[PDB]
């Protein structure tokens, strides 16, 4: 009975200008009308923008106010959003989200969508770690590969995902030239040290690059 | 009516409004119970002066000062007898218009307020006060409307309340204030939303005119969201008027008895007349004021300059003018070609005072970048504007075009605003402040010697502030009037994108104003009003805009007819001038008793005693910026009226109107349509590509000796 | 324009818990503020709207107190779903603003990490780059300080502590530095300690390497 | 580096008129053009219109334009005297309508050298004492014109009753009391806001290479001052009393 499908969110390079959806189904815009919100990755919000469609209100945030362009077909119940001279600090994930018939009542949500704001796209570098025999130190060691130098994030296995257990995939960090780099670890005893090479493996979605690196001693 | 009309259906519902105008507008209505039965204390009045209030913390100075609202209007609409309306009207800005429901939140601030403070008495008593002044100080009145308005309420007012109608209030009723205060809730609102950015979504048309609508009610979560949160911010009330007088005293003629405004101070700065009031003795002045400049009409850009200049200066003490206005203190202010106009109207309290704050207020003056933005992009909007008015207002504007010695046309006035930049505007204005002249009528209840004080006072804060020095004789100049080659007739056409209706006018360069002349075209004025009447309008039924007339401008008298009507161009000169032909043949048809209750008819219709002291101000100050000053001119044309025959008017037709004429000065012009019993060879006339290449060979008028 | 302090930062506490976190608006506010919930890769959660009134569909172990500027979300008793960051939001007419974020974690034991490193590869340095990785793992809690050494010298400005989460097992935490450098740089700097200051490791401990 | 080269006397073309043609007309020029038929010189001379709508407001602005030409012309004046010196003669003149530039003499470097002086009028800088040399001196010859001989007078009266407006020389004379500099600094930018240019060309050059120079110049002017042309409603002439 409440649907809000949120879609149209690629990927483009700054100074651009994109346009985003949102199609609320299941009920009118005509009633309680919707929102949009800024969230960054590992960080907080921001309440973006809000139309009125009963009314074609519109109401802005401060700081991006008149380069963005918010617009609604009534006769779809759904709204839309011009972007324009887009900046490098608005890579993120963004949602729509319904207010409802209340005071501060903002109860539903949606779909969420995808905008990248990159300079360049580029496969991996892909180093495996090296524990060698003097990182043999106790019943306890690991083994891991460096992800370097790339551009969405990667889903990382191993052995195609034989070995789930101990596996620490450390979140990527953008670096200066636009790109990514993580490492994923696995704990191993010292039973397998020699006994299994394991192989991390690659699928990094956008770039389509896939890796299969293995691990050796 | 035992019933209201508004009966739940479209209460707490909102309209969104297609316009013929580019206007922005918002319109919210309150119905609510009768007090007609309540005219004794009379909530409403006061509450529409609560409601429009302009004043220190109030809602709208705020509003102003946010630069949200151009304008408003609020109050008591009157209905039927059993329910009456409570109306609110405001303007839109650009954020207006996105921020509406935030205005009404600033509406229901306002609402929150007067809870906060509830009912108020000493606001009552001074406005009762102010209202028992104004109905005890009345002179006279017209005997049309007014007498239409006191037998509106004559059904409903015994015979000795027909007179103190509303203009007197015994009691306080703070539970009726509360009564209608608790009326005025989110719960009876109406709500109608004027936008022309309305496209394919207003789909209810208008049954008779066709307007197009949509109702689309406003959801919960804003109405709920409306009650709850009622707070207030910077809201003050507004403080105790001070603009009262005790001024009383009516001040007994002087050794000094003219009838007319003397030369009391000669500068070659100033120039000043005066006269007080003989006939009508109140209290009251009147002052009319020119401030003179020669760069007022050097170009389009500073003139637009000025223009935005005297507006956004005007609007800046407004929100004080207020209670002076509210008081029964009216002004003008208005630029012309020439300059500036001021006129101060009122009583005798604190002119000089207040009229020291506006000298300083406009001789020092700042800006707000917004507010400079906001006037600017508003006067754009209503420059374009100006391409969709009415054919005769059109006519108008080529009538005072062509027949001035420079003129400005909006497409140049249009174009010329790109370039405007706040430095540049607020470095020309004390540059085109330096030096200017001022003359000055002031007309009332007031002693000489105070006059060339108020006088003095004035052009002193001028050098005090700008350091003004007087003008050259050389450069006090005015715009002359084109000669013609004595014989003929030229036209043109102009196209209205809009309007299905086509314009023309026609023009005849008499003469200037000489005595016979004056005289001349009165009476041949009054001559062809009713078979125009009888056969144009009425009987070929041409349209409704058929005008004829004077031209008194450039100090050369004139003639001008004005037609507007859909049918095609030629045709209707053929028309215009087979009436000409019919009055032709009606010359020689007047009797010597249509003569002679003819002019009787022209000089009771031109003498009279004057019926208001603005009214003899107009005319006299209409002397004024035609500096003639004849003042007599009325028994002097009388005197030549008394002396006039038939074949004078013969002669002055032969030559100068007859078709056969040496004298002929005819001029016409076409304005088109959207698509745009005998006739003689008329001569072709040329069309007008370039006016200023057509005033090329044109000779210029002398101007006149002034009187 | 007015601002939110949301107090505290953070905190830790298990399932059955009595936990309440107060949000301070800066200026004297009419309470339109709303509570949320957002587990990590799903949409957010009403838990508390106007401040003070449970959102339908939500159990009513959660309430909200308006007292002033001071506006408090109250938890009778934690839940092993109740992890997730939490916000509260002023919303006028004026633009909405947020809570700075506060992560719902759990109380466990004082784990101590387990400090791994690992060398760069062979041909990362024969691409003229050396990184060297020290590792952590099963810590809690999360506040730690790790300190590189190269050569027995402190190292700092090319490094970066990736830590994760909350584990779903068993609620640990996995650190990670990775010590950035040139290939001119490791074949002079031999020794490559790892120098790990957390709760449970108070005492620091230096792993390290010699190639 | 005024000496010349340029030597070479181009032979007529398809031009083949006794009178100088409107070679290139826009609304914001107009252009006349002869090659000289007769003398066949290197040389040439060229004739500049530079219209304003300021020029006769008032006296203060005829002041100001005098000052300006002439402390203007001055300026470049000590690089101009081996210009001058290597019989390459010129004039800057006002009119109550603008103002008046004459371009005389070789072949070589009147492009060049022009392109330098609207260069160097385009962008300029003043000095406090100079304005007031300049100032003063002119003040000298304003109570000089109370002393001359009176057929210059007659001419004075002659052209003063029989134009349509004139400022006299008295309240000139009175005038300079309240002329300060940054009200001068501030009105030449928006004098030269928006004005029309007219010009002759004539002597020993190509029509195209005409062509050019005249783009270079309006170019020039655009590129300073955003020059934009003006209305033919405010291009007005005086008539002369019946």
């Amino acid at each position: 009975e409440v649907q809000l499908v949120e879609s149209g969110g690629g990927l483009v390079q700054p100074g651009g200008s994109l346009r985003l959806s949102c199609a609320a189904s299941g009920f009118n815009i005509s009633s309680s009308s919707i929102h949009w919100v800024r969230q960054a990755p590992g960080k907080g919000l921001e309440w973006v923008a809000s139309i009125y469609s009963y009314s074609g209100s519109t109401y802005y945030a401060d700081s991006v106010k008149g380069r963005f362009t918010i617009s609604a077909d009534t006769s779809k119940n759904t709204a839309y959003l011009q972007m324009n001279s887009l900046r490098a600090e608005d890579t993120a994930v963004y949602y729509c989200a319904r207010h409802y018939s209340a005071v501060a009542g903002l109860d539903y949500w949606g779909q969420g969508t995808l905008v990248t704001v990159f300079n360049q796209i580029k496969p991996p570098s892909v180093f495996p770690l090296a524990p060698s025999s003097k990182s043999t130190s106790g019943g306890t060691a690991a083994l891991g590969c460096l992800v370097k130098d790339y551009f969405e994030p990667v889903t990382v296995s191993w052995n195609s995902g034989a070995l789930t257990s101990g596996v620490h995939t450390f979140p990527a960090v953008l670096q200066s030239s636009g790109l990514y780099s993580l490492s994923s670890v696995v704990t191993v005893p010292s039973s397998s040290l020699g006994t299994q090479t394991y192989i991390c493996n690659v699928n990094h979605k956008p770039s389509n690059t896939k890796v299969d690196k293995k691990v050796e001693p | 009516f035992p019933e209201h009309p508004f009966q739940e259906e479209h209460l707490k519902q909102l309209y969104k409004i297609v316009p013929i105008k580019d206007i922005r507008n918002l319109y919210v209505t309150f119905p609510i119970p009768d007090l007609q039965k309540y005219y004794k204390s009379n909530p409403g009045h006061y509450l529409g002066h609560l409601i429009g209030h302009e004043g220190p913390g109030s809602l709208l100075s705020e509003l102003k000062s946010k630069g949200w609202v151009n304008t408003l209007v609020g109050g008591q609409k009157e209905g039927a007898r059993g329910f009456m309306f409570f109306i609110i009207n405001v303007d839109l800005t650009e954020e207006g218009l996105l921020h509406v429901e935030d205005i009404i939140l600033h509406m229901f601030q306002y609402i929150q307020k007067l809870r906060a403070e509830g009912p108020q008495e000493w606001v009552f008593q001074e406005l009762k006060d102010l209202n028992a002044v104004a109905f005890r100080f009345k002179d006279k009145e017209r005997p049309r409307g007014y007498t239409s308005k006191i037998a509106g309420i004559l059904h409903y007012y015994p015979l000795e309340e027909v007179l103190t109608a509303e203009y007197l209030l015994e009691e306080f009723r703070p539970d009726l204030i509360e009564m209608v205060l608790d009326k005025l809730r989110p719960e009876n609102v109406r709500v109608a939303i004027v936008s022309k950015s309305f496209e394919g979504k207003t789909d209810r048309t208008e049954e008779w005119y066709g307007t197009q609508y949509k109702q689309e009610a406003i959801p919960d979560e804003v109405i709920k969201k409306w009650q709850n949160a009622d707070l207030n911010g910077k809201f003050k009330l507004p403080t105790k008027n001070e603009f009262i007088p005790t001024n009383f005293e009516i001040l007994p003629l002087e050794k000094e008895a003219t009838p007319y405004p003397a030369l009391i101070k000669d500068t070659a700065m100033s120039k000043l007349w005066f006269k007080q009031d003989d006939k009508f003795f109140l209290p009251k002045a009147n002052l009319n004021f020119e401030f003179f400049s020669p760069f007022a009409y050097v170009d389009p850009l500073h003139s637009n300059m000025a223009y935005l200049y005297l507006e956004l200066l005007k609007d800046s003490l407004n929100e004080y003018a207020y209670a002076a206005e509210l008081a029964g203190l009216s002004y003008d202010l208005q630029n012309t070609i020439y300059g500036m106009y001021l006129s101060v109207k009122g009583y005798n309290d604190k002119q000089p005072i207040l009229l020291k704050k506006i000298i300083e207020k406009m001789a020092t003056f700042e800006i707000d970048e917004k507010r400079f933005e906001i006037i600017k992009e508003a006067y754009m909007r209503s420059l374009n504007n100006f391409r969709a008015e009415q054919p005769h207002q059109h006519a108008m504007y080529y009538l005072r075009l062509l027949m001035t010695e420079v003129a400005w046309t909006k497409d140049e006035l249009k174009e010329a605003l790109d370039d405007v930049t706040l430095p540049r505007l607020k470095a020309f204005i004390p540059q085109l402040l330096s030096r200017l002249h001022i003359e000055a009528l002031l007309h009332g209840n007031i002693t000489k010697q105070a006059a060339l004080g108020i006088m003095q006072m004035v052009e002193d804060t001028l050098i005090e502030h700008a350091h003004t020095k007087p003008l050259l004789p050389s450069q006090l100049v005015r715009y002359r009037e084109v000669q013609l080659p004595d014989r003929g007739w030229f036209v043109y056409q102009q196209r209205n994108e809009v309007h299905n209706n086509s314009g023309i006018e026609i023009y005849y360069q008499t003469d200037m104003q000489s005595t016979s002349e004056n005289m001349f075209l009165e009476l041949f004025a009054q001559i062809i009003s009713e078979p125009a009447f009888n056969t144009l309008r009425t009987k070929e039924q041409l349209g409704y805009i058929v005008f004829s007339g004077p031209r008194r401008a450039n100090g050369i008298q004139g003639l001008r007819f004005i037609i507007q009507s859909e049918k095609p161009p030629h045709y209707l000169e053929s028309r215009v001038e087979a009436f000409l032909i019919t009055m032709e043949k009606s010359i020689e048809d007047m009797t010597e008793e249509a003569f002679q209750k003819h002019i009787q008819a022209l000089a009771i219709r031109r003498l009279d005693k004057p019926k208001k002291l603005s009214a003899e101000s107009a005319k006299y100050w209409g002397e004024i910026i035609s500096q003639q000053y004849n003042f007599d001119r009325d028994n002097t044309e009388v005197a030549y009226l008394k002396t006039l025959t038939k074949e004078d008017i013969i002669k002055f037709y032969k030559e100068m109107l007859a078709v056969d004429a040496p004298r002929r000065h005819k001029v016409s012009v076409h304005v088109l349509a959207r698509e745009m019993s005998q006739a003689p060879a008329l001569p072709q006339p040329e069309v007008i590509q370039n006016m200023t290449e057509f005033k090329r060979g044109l000779p210029l008028f002398p101007l006149v000796k002034p009187h | 324009d007015i601002q939110m302090t949301q107090s505290p930062s953070s905190l830790s506490a298990s399932v059955g818990d009595r936990v309440t976190i107060t949000c301070r608006a800066s200026q004297s506010v009419s309470s339109a503020v709303a509570w949320y919930q957002q587990k990590p890769g799903k949409a957010p959660k009403l838990l508390i709207y106007s401040a003070s009134s449970l959102y339908s569909g939500v159990p009513s172990r959660f309430s909200g107190s308006r007292s002033g500027t001071d506006y408090t979300l109250t938890i009778s008793s934690l839940q092993p779903e109740d992890f997730a960051t939490y916000y509260c939001q002023q919303s006028y007419f004026n633009p909405i603003t947020f809570g700075q974020g506060t992560k719902v974690e759990i109380k466990r034991t004082v784990a101590a990490p387990s400090v791994f490193i690992f060398p760069p590869s062979d041909e990362q340095l024969k691409s003229g780059t050396a990184s060297v990785v020290c590792l952590l793992n099963n810590f809690y809690p999360r506040e730690a300080k790790v300190q590189w050494k190269v050569d027995n010298a402190l190292q700092s400005g090319n490094s970066q502590e990736s830590v994760t989460e909350q584990d779903s097992k068993d609620s640990t935490y996995s650190l990670s530095s990775t010590l950035t450098l040139s290939k001119a740089d490791y074949e002079k700097h031999k020794v490559y300690a790892c120098e790990v200051t957390h709760q449970g490791l108070s005492s620091p401990v230096t792993k390290s390497f010699n190639r």
